[PDB]
């Protein structure tokens, strides 16, 4: 059965270098060409790169000439890409990609990877803050997640038995370079006096865990 | 006879090229192909007038003829005219027949002609740097544009301005390096050991 | 290079219903389109190439259609699982190789009002010198909804970002989150405070005010 | 980069028949057999036939009264008899030499 | 025309092939060879099938005719008559014999086609890994059983499943390896020299 | 069809060759060539004289005719005179004109196929040592005098008698040798330099 694997991400400070690899499993991958393909985040897809199935013809986007290069081997089953003197608008997520034929009309790509994440920025790793969203007389209380640089976090609410109107926004970047959410909750308006709510956050990449108590 | 090339070695024609009958498809630095061949065509489109025409021009126009008359004791010369009118007119669909049936065969094979004759040009002045893959493809060890496409297309490819820059990428493809690996069997070894000997005695 | 153009930019569609996609390119490409749907969060998968054979492994109900410079994507019947992000994309001439911009694919269902609520900052905010005011939308159809931010009925800008959820299963509404982050000074500086909603299913633009100091 | 070499195609349904094989589709072709045709009957050259209607040319020659109409005729480029051209000689007969008559008159 | 296959740089036919006109010559593992390729000579005995037909069809046959009576003052058109039946006596006889002429030719370049056409595509499908050695054979570089054979034969030989091993015993043939013989010119020499330095200073 | 070689791939014809239609030119260490190839070109003569005959025998010679007289009273059996005698005449003129018109090609074609027959043999039995430059010629990486000219011209050529050595100088013009220069990368290097170890150690 034919599959792709791919690996070789990471955040990495501009200007770097990166070595992703693709392997290949299931079928002669010495008889197609490949090509890669990244996706930026919240946007559609943009076509990279191309390596024919002899590696006699490379070819690149226009607006990433002289900053790529690609190669092959062929006992390893292996597609490599070397990226060289990244910027901040790179950030992306990438796949390699089989032709479905070997003409020049090639008809589609039928086989895929899953996405390697590839975040291209300069920070440091740090951990969220945690504010709560006070209800003033009204009926919905929150907490916000606020200044951590790697993803992702997880928000629970009094260890996850509260799972009606728990909203939970995705993350933001700020323009300092930190990213930002917020989960809110309905609650009835007269279950402020009784009812306790403890918003949990994890952070994995900093390894923290903040419980706050939200009330008026 | 079938030459070979038309649904033979080369697969079905192509509906995207237009004004001609044997073109080329180039996949350079910055666009696809899909150009014709007007050298050869012109001469393909010339022969082919020049044969309808002079199928038309053999056959001659016929004048006036009229059935004729006879009373009932001149039978014998009426039936004559009855063999006569029926004999000449199976000779001329006969042959008219027959010349279609032949023509065709003729043509189809003309055609197949005029695509293995272009085909063995661009073979044969693209003799090295060419690495040809199947249904009449190349893949060019070196780098080409549109420059060197119309090189090719006019027939003046000028090789050797090429050759050993198409012999290095050749060099890359299945070479003896990779039998070569870098360094020597362990010979290097031998040369540390033989630094190894200096160290042993000059303790 | 042939940029293409898909249309219309979001179809909306009810259940046990169809669809169709138009992309569009500058030039004639001859038939050398072929189509892909992603899942978020997934690979996209190939659907149609030549815009009339399909591909292996694919129900009937997908069909393809076009020529010259327009292209047409078709789907029968629904069973809400396929609302996923289109593409199209030409390999007639390249390098380089240009896909279309993505269209998504909505479930269609009553216009409903959101249900809206503010909360303004923590003291502790103003204490690490954060000022965070969060105007909250909780289910709510359509997707388009408007969010003035009013400083004493003064509109601001540059200083607020959003985040929408995604589809729910349940009611297919959204819910909208707005954020204020600014520094102490202009917190402390004006008193009252707004956002103001307009959108669709309201019948008025309805007005979440607070004081400084609430 | 490469540089295929191939033909051209096209989407014509026209067949030609050869010795090899039958139906052979082809891309240009060209018809050299004619079936059109009017139902009329012109001149040739502008100068028009002459119809004799319901008389033969025996009754014309001799004037049978009841072709009556054609007396002041004198030129035409072929002469058409019809299926009712019966009105030859009215009186009983025999007109000797109406094929030789017939052969020496087609080409006047 | 010949095209150069039949007698030419093909020797002469095989008789212990039997059912067919067009076949191989396998000399595997565990057998020898001399089996049929049931698609070309399909293809070519409904071509000359569908000939022979045409050619009979095209020729009408001739229904009752009776030679004449004339008496002795009817001379002119007995003479008529007699050059009329030589006439078109002579004219069917001249179609016949030149009808089978052309055709003779046309089913021999006809078989000599078929041959060197089958002859390119299995040049053409074995590209590298084959050294041909005269009269249409090839030899194998690396190693076929029957399998591959069928593969041959049914035209999928799915060639980079060998490409590196073939290469492995090419290398073999010529190479670069009795340049090499083994170790370096002389190199080796200044190392053990390079080692009898040390011997000499560290006496 | 055109089979590609006359005023083809190959250049117009040579005026310096008398003795025949097909020949040779060689260029060894004591002369030039234009020499001819007496087997092939009888073939070539002893099939157009079979040809040329057989197009004389089939046409039958006509015995007397004269034309004949008629009265007045006769005209019918005159006009069909006439039409016999010019219907058979129109077929006669007919057949002689598309038979020279069909006949030409075939000759034409028939010189092209014995052209590029003669210059596939040539290639064949040199099938290494040779070096095509272009325009049918070849450059021997061998030395090669008289007696292997007529060796070639024969058709026995014996190529194992030179097979390695022709090799020797193919691997003179491009070789891997330009890629060797000599010695290795830099490996003698570190070979002084491991004695230059010994030096400072034994100091
Ligand atoms: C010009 O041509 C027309 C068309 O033929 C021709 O008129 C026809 O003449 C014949 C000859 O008389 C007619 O035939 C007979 O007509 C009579 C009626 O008058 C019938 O009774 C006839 O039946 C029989 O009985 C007769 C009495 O014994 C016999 O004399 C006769 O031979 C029959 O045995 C028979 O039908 C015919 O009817 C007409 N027809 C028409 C429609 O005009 C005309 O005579 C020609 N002109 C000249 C000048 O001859
Ligand atoms: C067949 O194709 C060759 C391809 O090399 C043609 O040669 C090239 O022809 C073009 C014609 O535009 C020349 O381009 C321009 O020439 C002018 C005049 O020097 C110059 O100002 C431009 O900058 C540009 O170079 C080109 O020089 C010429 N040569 C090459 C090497 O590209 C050839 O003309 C074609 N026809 C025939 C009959 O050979
Ligand atoms: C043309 O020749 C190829 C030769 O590769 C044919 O492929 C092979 O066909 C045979 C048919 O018997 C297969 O053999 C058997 O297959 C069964 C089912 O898998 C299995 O149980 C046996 O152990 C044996 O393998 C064989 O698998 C198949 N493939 C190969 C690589 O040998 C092909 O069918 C022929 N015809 C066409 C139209 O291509
Ligand atoms: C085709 O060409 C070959 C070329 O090798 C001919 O073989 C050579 O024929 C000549 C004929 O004179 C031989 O030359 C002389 O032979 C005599 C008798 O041995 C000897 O006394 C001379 O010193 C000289 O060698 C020559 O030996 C012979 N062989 C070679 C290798 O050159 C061949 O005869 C030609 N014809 C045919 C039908 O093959
Ligand atoms: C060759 O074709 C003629 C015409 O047939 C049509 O065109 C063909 C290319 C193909 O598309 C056919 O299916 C079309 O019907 C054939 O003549 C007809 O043959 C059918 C049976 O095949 C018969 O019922 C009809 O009476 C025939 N004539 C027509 C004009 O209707 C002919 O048989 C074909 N021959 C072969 C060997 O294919
Ligand atoms: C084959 O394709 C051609 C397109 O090149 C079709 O020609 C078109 O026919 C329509 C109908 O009259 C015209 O309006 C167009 O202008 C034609 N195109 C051109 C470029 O002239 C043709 O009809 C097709 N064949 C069939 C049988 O439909």
């Amino acid at each position: 059965e034919v599959q792709l694997l791919e690996s070789g991400g990471g955040l990495v400070q501009p200007g770097g270098s990166l070595r992703l690899s693709c392997a290949a499993s299931g079928f002669t991958f010495s008889s197609y060409g490949m090509a890669w393909v990244r996706q930026a985040p919240g946007k559609g897809l943009e076509w990279v790169s191309f390596i024919s199935a002899t590696g006699l013809s490379t070819y690149f986007a226009d607006s990433v000439k002289g900053r790529f290069t690609i190669s092959r081997d062929t006992t390893k089953n292996t597609l490599y890409l070397q990226m060289n003197s990244l910027r901040a608008d790179d950030t992306a997520v990438y796949f390699c990609a089989r032709m479905r034929r070997t003409m020049i009309a090639f008809g589609g790509n039928d086989f895929w990877g899953q996405g390697t994440l590839v975040t291209v920025s300069s920070a440091s790793t740090k951990g969220p803050s945690v504010f709560p969203l006070a209800p003033s007389g009204t009926a919905a209380l929150g907490c916000l997640v606020k200044d951590y640089f790697p993803e992702p976090v997880t928000v629970s609410w009094n260890s996850g038995a509260l799972t009606s109107g728990v909203h939970t926004f995705p993350a933001v970047l700020q323009s300092s370079g930190l990213y930002s959410l917020s989960s809110v909750v309905t609650v009835p308006s007269s279950s402020l006096g009784t009812q306790t709510y403890i918003c949990n956050v994890n952070h994995k990449p900093s390894n923290t865990k903040v419980d706050k108590r939200v009330e008026p | 006879g079938l030459f070979g090339a038309i649904a033979g070695f080369i697969e079905g024609g192509w509906t995207g090229m237009i004004d001609g009958w044997y073109g080329y498809h180039h996949q350079n630095e910055q666009g696809s192909g899909y150009a014709a061949d007007q050298k050869s065509t012109q001469n393909a489109i010339d022969g082919i007038t020049s044969k309808v025409n002079s199928v038309i021009e053999k056959m001659n126009t016929q004048f006036t003829a009229v059935g004729k008359e006879f009373n009932n004791l001149e039978r014998r010369i009426e039936n004559l005219n009855k063999k006569v009118d029926d004999g000449f007119l199976d000779v001329w669909t006969y042959n008219a027949e027959l010349l279609v049936l032949l023509e065709n065969e003729r043509t189809l094979d003309f055609h197949d002609s005029n695509v293995r004759n272009l085909y063995e040009k661009v073979k044969s002045q693209l003799r090295n740097n060419a690495k040809e893959i199947g249904n009449g493809c190349f893949e060019f060890y070196h780098k080409c544009d549109d420059e060197c496409m119309e090189s090719v297309k006019n027939g003046t490819y000028d090789y050797p301005k090429y050759s050993e820059e198409s012999k290095l990428n050749r060099e890359e493809i299945d070479g003896v390096k990779l039998e070569s690996m870098g360094v020597y069997q362990i010979l290097a070894i031998y040369s540390t050991v033989a630094s190894s000997l200096v160290l042993l005695v000059s303790l | 290079e042939v940029v293409m153009t898909q249309s219309p930019a979001t179809l909306s569609v009810s259940p046990g219903e169809g669809a169709t996609l138009s992309c569009r390119a500058s030039q004639s490409v001859n038939t050398n389109v072929a189509w892909y749907q992603q899942k978020p969060g997934q690979a996209p998968r190939l659907l149609i190439y030549g815009a009339s054979t399909r591909a292996t492994g694919i129900p009937a109900r997908f069909s393809g259609s076009g020529s010259g410079t327009e292209f047409t994507l078709t789907i029968s019947t629904l069973q809400s699982e396929d609302f996923a992000v289109y593409y199209c994309q030409q390999y007639s001439n390249w390098p380089p190789i240009t896909f279309g911009q993505g269209t998504r694919l909505e479930i269609k269902r009553t216009v409903a009002a959101p249900s809206v609520f503010i909360f303004p900052p923590s003291d502790e905010q103003l204490k690490s010198g954060t000022a965070s005011v969060v105007c909250l939308l909780n289910n709510f159809y359509p997707r388009e909804a408007k969010v003035q931010w009013k400083v004493d009925n003064a509109l601001q800008s540059g200083n607020s970002q959003e985040s929408v959820t995604e589809q729910d299963s349940k009611d297919s509404t959204y819910s909208l989150s707005s954020t204020l982050t600014l520094s102490k000074a202009d917190y402390e500086k004006h008193k009252v405070y707004a956002c103001e909603v307009t959108h669709q299913g309201l019948s008025s633009p309805v007005t979440k005010s607070f004081n400084r100091g609430e | 980069d490469t540089i295929c070499v191939g033909y051209h195609a096209n989407n014509s349904t026209d067949t030609v028949d050869t010795v090899l094989e039958k139906n052979v589709t082809v891309t240009h072709s060209v018809n050299l057999l004619e079936d059109s045709h009017n139902g009329k009957l012109c001149s040739l050259n502008g100068i028009a036939p002459l119809q004799l209607g319901k008389c033969n040319v025996a009754g014309w020659l001799l004037g049978n009264p009841e072709c009556d109409l054609l007396l002041t005729a004198n030129s035409w480029s072929y002469i058409i008899e019809t299926s009712n051209s019966e009105n030859g000689t009215c009186y009983p007969g025999e007109f000797i030499d109406y094929e030789e008559l017939r052969e020496q008159l087609s080409s006047v």
